[PDB]
């Protein structure tokens, strides 16, 4: 039944439902996200200090 | 016409949109890195340079 | 600093010849304030409204918020991003978990 | 001779915003079927000026009632920040490299309104005190969605620089990236520059002209010429900030000309707005923004916060 | 200490005095707080730029977040007692 | 050399003497908006200028327009200008007299971004504060 | 004395030649925090790219004004800008010398 | 947060980083009373590094 | 008709074209065709330190 | 400067 | 509604044990500053013509408290550098952090606010301004016990035992009897901080028992005024023949315990010499006393005419038992004999 109020709220408050929708889901997948792991690395690479010898 | 549509075309959009504008990105930051090792290759004797000019500096100025 | 006193003194140019230019006849009643025709109940007083500030003040606690979003186009290059990358959704679920809590106590 | 630069910078757009009205009147006019002015140019073109000449030279009359240093203090202000937003943006050289000039477009677009508000408390009226307040309610309603949309579009270009705006658009344009934004971005610069569906500062019918009534000839044309230097400004804002183009630097003038085309597709319609629909009301002119604009604006702020991370694409 | 910061510290001096010489309605007190309020900003922020300690950098706006978060109570409490009289401290 | 950003400072400190003498609340925003502007101009002139930006836009491009509303709550017909008393005239040229008795006498950029990152903990207790100020202006106007 | 956007032009390769004395140098730098004790390397370095340059206008000079050239009408400095030229250049090198 | 040194973003060195990291190597188990006798000189060094 | 209005809408863009040409040859004007010099950071300005008593 | 505490004197930039 | 109260009350108890916790100055002025937002509101509950004044009050001098303290904070930072708590390195700022502080306890010739905000509010609210609020900047000052300029402590230190006694004689609602009883024993406290902190603390815990006791007390009858009080003996006559000895123990009449401070306090300063200065505080402490005599005599010991629809009143027992108030009665008066453990606050 839980399914069911989510196509009354789809038909009351859509702007909302969308709001939720990807606003929820945009915490949840990076942690997916293999990249994640060489996003970081990237930022190890760039080196705007000197590499003292 | 129909809603689905609608949200198809508008998320194609999108996903293409972030499928090139991470191509462009990451080579970007690749030229960047490049250009970090230019400088960085440029410093030394940079180094040098200010270094001998503040000691003279400091030295004409003391005397 | 050029620029803005080349703007200010343009624009203060401009009132000057829209003041000393018509040179033509003010007087009383002419001078009189606007009230579409019939002359004033009197003079403005207090509008008041809660309504005003109960939102109003919400606005300020957000561009507070905004103030510390900010700083994250720069933050996002920093080199731990997981360390980071929490409060980054952190302070915008609290923001909207501020509006959600206006939302619904009326 | 950086002077001269300037002046070159303030002179063309004045010229400008007299040729705006008169496109205004133009376009807003064949929209109705009937014809804009046309009899005194031969196409109309010379009107703007007989325009500005008429109100010039009108009395401009110091109201008995108000206060005599803010009333004239405002409109200064209104044409100042008007023009003082132009300079730093590329075109495609921008004539101040700010770092950060964007966060300053803002800062003069938030200092703007406060003009609008000492327009509305010397004049003293009743119309004017009342539309004034309710335009500052919808002005800052709409500068918080306002700046939030633009960080979360600026997540991804890098930084607050404008100049390394075009370089982050050498291809795709970023509206195809996040358009929904460049929705909300553009109602929001068609609420903040105050005009067609939100139209309340004005209040025409609904207030008689406003806050703006009190003023008379000269600083009328003040607010009036400020105004449309914030309606262009904000459209090629806009053009730059969405719509990328190519860039050769050994022909920056090509650029150029493919930019005030993109902005002028802009600024035609707002007007092709102003021909549509009717004014939102102060509830409703809230309402939606503060119901139903911000929180996606936040759900997409966390998903373009979001991106650079999974994609591994941080610029 | 250079004279600018002497120059800014009596610009709180005043900032204060103005606070306490405290007349008629107090809408005044709140606007002479939040002077107070950024003269102390100010007057941060221009010793962090100064050494550049950097970490430091974060600082002044969380100083200002609280600090205009407080007045943003403070306004609310002159509604309550601007609703029952049109305010004044008298 | 110029000290444009010492004059800066001494404008900026009448800019006070205007403001903390207290003429309405409305003519006092105007004190802190010469005294804001003033104050972004010398924060910039060290290159902080992310910071000074930020007073110019979340200050006065914040507040001084919330003060604009509480005028309009408070007003009172017939406001007083500077000139218009005793007390506060002679406070403003009180606070002309000294200063002028005083007269005759990058590294931001990562350093906020450090603010996500490698200080987390004021994040939270900012967070925290900012969301239960909310709560409270609900509890004292409702 | 050559200018900053010319020396930028050839710095890449510079980085990668000049070495020794350049790292002792900065090496030198970091320990004793003095500049005075190290300010002999930094005279043995400025020589040491001295004899960098004196190898290269012998040989690559056309092709490499017709780089820096690019190069320097660009006042961002960007390498993407040019690029092509830079085949002229590296190639010339990688053969010539 | 506390402190000059301490580690910073990409490594910026604070303006005044040595007198004051002397000034602290200085003080340990000396423990606030007696450092402010024998610390005195460093402590001094490091305030005119300062204003 | 409606292609009447382009004499109104020409002249904005001309005047609008205006600045964008005239800055961006300014700069060459002055900077003799170097196509102006950014800064945005204390080494580029370094470079431009470096310069001028170059020459 | 005499008042509260000295005021170092001299131009701004010298810092 | 309660889920909310009771948010905004444990926001308050983190924004006083962030005081506690961190050593970073910032945390601390955002810890006073935290506190005050939470604690206005909760003087709202109800809500009076009234008490909107009194939480004005309130507001307006804890905001320019936390003002001037920061600015000595800045000021001590451009001095030194430092961020650290420890000793402050200038005196002019010093003696600023001490005056705010001054505000924050509610010393005189700061005072004024507290005997006037405590009238504003309710017993519930009123006993948690009275004892939670002098938690976070005498947790502060402990920690800058080791630089504080004597002087100017002990002064204000008296002097707040003399407005502390004069201004308590005049009274007779109950609210504002038990604000000058307040701010008469916070002269106590911060008299001897200078010389020894563990005796500041001591006393600080003793304190809050008492007020406790009291609070607790009258809210257990709901008397305000005194002869609202005076009523009470016939109506449960055991709290009114509590309040007599609860009163007595503000009093420091020696076997109970509220004793224990006082006579541990002379110890110490008396280590240090100083022997004067105890004199006339001690001799002071007594003009204290005599206001909690009299509001005894208005309530147990005598018994003023009992009004007669008292009567239905009789046959209804109280309820919504307050479980902790015993132990805080037993605590804060029998406790005498348990002096030496006061060592384990070393």
């Amino acid at each position: 039944r839980i399914a069911s109020f989510l196509k009354n709220a789809w038909a009351k408050e859509p702007v909302l439902v969308a709001s939720f929708a990807i606003g929820g889901l945009a915490i949840i997948l990076p942690s997916l996200s293999p990249y994640t792991n060489y996003a970081i690395r990237i930022n190890r690479a760039t080196p705007y200090n000197y590499p003292v010898p | 016409l129909s809603g689905y549509s609608m949200f198809a075309v508008g998320i194609g959009t999108l996903l293409f949109g972030y499928w090139s504008m991470m191509k462009w990105n990451r080579e970007r930051r690749r030229l960047q890195i490049e250009d970090f090792e230019a400088r960085i290759a440029l410093m030394p004797l940079f180094q040098a340079e200010k270094d001998r000019r503040v000691l003279q500096m400091l030295r004409e100025n003391l005397e | 600093m050029l620029t803005l006193l080349t703007n200010v003194t343009l624009a203060s140019l401009l009132v000057l010849i829209a003041f000393w230019l018509p040179q033509l006849n003010a007087y009383s009643e002419k001078t009189s304030p606007y009230e579409c025709g019939f002359d004033p109940m009197g003079s403005a007083r207090l509008p008041f409204s809660m309504k005003f500030f109960l939102v109003a003040i919400t606005f300020l606690l957000f561009d507070l918020e905004i103030a510390l979003l900010l700083p994250l186009p720069w933050a996002s290059q920093t080199n731990n991003l997981k360390t980071m990358l929490t409060m980054a959704l952190f302070l915008l679920i609290l923001l909207a978990a501020s509006l959600a809590y206006e939302w619904t106590q009326k | 001779m950086f002077m001269i630069n300037i002046l070159s910078l303030i002179i063309p757009i004045l010229l400008a915003v007299a040729f705006l009205t008169l496109v205004e009147r133009k376009v807003l006019g064949y929209m109705q079927l009937r014809k804009g002015p046309n009899v005194v140019g031969p196409y109309g073109l010379l009107q703007p000026i007989a325009d500005a000449l008429k109100l010039f030279t009108k009395e401009p009359l110091r109201p008995a009632t108000s206060s005599i240093s803010m009333f004239i203090i405002a409109p200064i202000l209104a044409l100042s920040l008007a023009l003082t937003m132009w300079v730093p943006l590329p075109m495609p050289y921008p004539l101040i490299n700010m770092n950060l000039g964007v966060l300053f477009m803002l800062a003069m677009s938030s200092l703007a309104v406060y003009s609008i508000l000492w327009s509305g408390w010397a004049s003293n009226s009743k119309y004017a005190l009342i539309g004034a307040l309710r335009a500052v309610a919808q002005t800052i309603s709409y500068e918080v969605t306002l700046a939030i949309i633009l960080l979360s579009v600026l997540l991804m270009n890098g930084s607050y620089t404008l100049s390394t705006l075009i370089t982050t658009q050498e291809h795709i344009w970023m509206i195809f990236t996040s358009w929904p934004l460049a929705m909300m971005w553009f109602i929001s610069t068609l609420a903040e520059t105050n005009r067609a569906p939100f139209d309340l500062t004005e209040g025409e019918s609904e207030l008689v002209s406003g806050f703006n009534v009190e003023y008379a000839a000269g600083p009328f044309a003040m607010f009036f010429m400020a105004e449309y230097a914030n309606i262009i400004m904000m459209n090629a804002f806009t053009a730059i900030l969405f719509l990328g183009a190519s860039h050769d630097p050994h022909t920056p003038e090509l650029y150029t000309i493919n930019f005030v085309l993109k902005t002028l597709a802009l600024t035609i319609t707002f007007l092709w707005i102003r021909a549509s629909y009717p004014r939102f009301r102060y509830d409703q002119l809230m309402h939606l923004l503060w119901k139903s604009f911000l929180p996606l604006t936040l759900a997409l702020c966390m998903w373009h916060i979001s991106l650079p991370i999974m994609t591994a694409s941080i610029p | 200490m250079p004279l600018v910061y002497m120059n800014i510290i009596m610009a709180f001096a005043i900032a204060l005095a103005g606070l306490l010489m405290y007349r008629s309605h107090l809408m005044s007190s709140l606007l002479c707080l939040e002077g107070m309020m950024l003269s102390l900003f100010i007057m941060s922020t221009l010793i962090i730029l100064n050494t550049h300690f950097t970490l430091a950098n974060m600082m002044p706006i969380i100083l200002l977040v609280f600090a205009a978060c407080e007045a943003a109570l403070g306004l609310s409490l002159l509604v309550m007692v601007s609703n029952t009289y049109g305010t004044d401290y008298v | 050399t110029m000290y444009i950003a010492f004059i800066l400072s001494t404008i900026f400190v009448i800019g006070f003497v205007g403001f903390s003498s207290k003429p309405s609340p409305i003519y006092g925003g105007l004190g802190l908006i010469v005294s804001g502007g003033v104050g972004c101009g010398i924060v910039l002139n060290f290159g902080g200028s992310f910071l000074g930006l930020m007073v110019f836009l979340i200050y006065l491009g914040g507040m001084l327009v919330v003060f604009g509303y509480t005028t309009a709550m408070a007003t009172e017909m017939y406001p007083e200008v500077w000139v218009s008393n005793k007390t506060v005239f002679g406070a403003f040229v009180s606070g002309l007299m000294m200063e002028f008795c005083m007269v005759y006498y990058s590294e931001e950029a990562m350093g906020i971004a450090a603010l996500y990152s490698y200080g987390t903990w004021l994040v939270i207790v900012t967070g925290w504060s900012l969301l239960i100020g909310v709560v409270v202006i609900m509890e004292i106007t409702r | 004395k050559v200018s900053s956007s010319v020396l930028k032009a050839a710095a890449h390769h510079y980085g990668a030649q000049c070495d020794k004395p350049n790292k002792e140098f900065m090496l030198c730098r970091w320990e004793e925090k003095d500049p005075r004790r190290c300010l002999e390397e930094g005279k043995l370095v400025n020589q040491c790219a001295l004899d960098f340059f004196r190898q290269i206008k012998r040989h690559c000079a056309e092709p490499f004004t017709e780089y820096w050239t690019c190069i320097d009408y660009s006042g961002l400095q960007l390498f993407r800008h040019c690029r092509k030229q830079q085949a002229k250049f590296d190639e010339c090198v990688l053969d010539k010398l | 947060m506390t402190i000059q040194s301490a580690e910073q973003p990409h490594k910026i060195p604070g303006r005044c980083h040595a007198f004051e990291k002397e000034w602290i190597e200085c003080a340990h188990g000396i423990g606030g009373i007696r450092a402010e006798k024998e610390c005195k000189i460093e402590f001094d060094d490091f305030v005119e590094c300062l204003l | 008709m409606w292609f009447e209005i382009l004499p109104g809408i020409a002249v904005m863009a001309a005047c609008l074209f205006i600045p964008g040409m005239a800055t961006a040859h300014i700069h060459k004007f002055t900077n003799g065709g170097k196509e102006k010099r950014v800064a945005h950071f204390s080494y580029q300005w370094n470079l431009m330190e470096r310069d001028r008593r170059i020459s | 400067v005499e008042i509260i505490f000295k005021f170092n004197g001299l131009g701004d930039w010298v810092i | 509604n309660p889920i909310i109260y009771t948010t905004l009350i444990m926001t308050v108890m983190s924004g006083t044990m962030l005081v506690m916790i961190s050593s970073h100055w910032l945390l601390i002025w955002i810890g006073f500053e935290m506190n005050l937002l939470a604690m206005i509101p909760v003087l709202m509950k109800n809500f009076n013509p009234r008490a909107t004044e009194a939480a004005t009050k309130y507001f307006l001098t804890q905001a320019t408290a936390s003002m001037m303290l920061m600015m000595a904070i800045i000021i001590n930072l451009l001095y030194s550098g430092q961020w650290t708590i420890t000793k402050m390195f200038n005196p002019v700022a010093m003696t600023m952090m001490t005056m705010a502080l001054a505000m924050k306890l509610g010393l005189s010739p700061f005072h004024f606010w507290v005997p006037e905000v405590t009238q504003g509010i309710s017993l519930q609210a009123g006993l948690l301004l009275l004892t939670w609020q002098k938690l976070a900047p005498l947790s502060v000052l402990c920690q800058i016990s080791q630089s504080i300029n004597p002087n100017l402590m002990l002064t204000m230190a008296m002097l707040s035992i003399l407005i502390g006694g004069w201004g308590g004689l005049n009274q007779t609602q109950l609210r504002k009897i038990m604000a000058y009883s307040s701010i008469a024993h916070m002269g106590w406290m911060t008299a001897v901080l200078p010389y020894n902190t563990t005796m500041t603390i001591l006393n600080l815990l003793i304190y809050i028992t008492m007020t406790l006791a009291m609070f607790m007390l009258l809210i257990h009858s709901s008397a305000t005024t005194t002869l609202s009080l005076s009523h009470t003996w016939n109506k449960m006559p055991v709290i009114t023949s509590l309040m007599m000895v609860t009163l007595l123990s503000m009093g420091g009449l020696p076997p109970l315990s509220g004793f224990m401070p006082k006579w541990m306090i002379i110890q110490e300063m008396t280590k240090n010499e100083s022997i004067i200065m105890p004199t006339l505080m001690a001799m002071t402490a007594l003009l204290n006393l005599y206001f909690y005599m009299r509001l005894a005599y208005s309530s147990s010991l005598t018994m003023f005419p009992s009004t007669n629809n008292m009567k239905m009143k009789w046959q209804f027992e109280h309820t919504k038992q307050m479980k902790l108030l015993p132990t805080m009665i037993v605590l804060s008066t029998l406790v005498l004999p348990m002096t030496p453990a006061l060592s384990s606050l070393n």
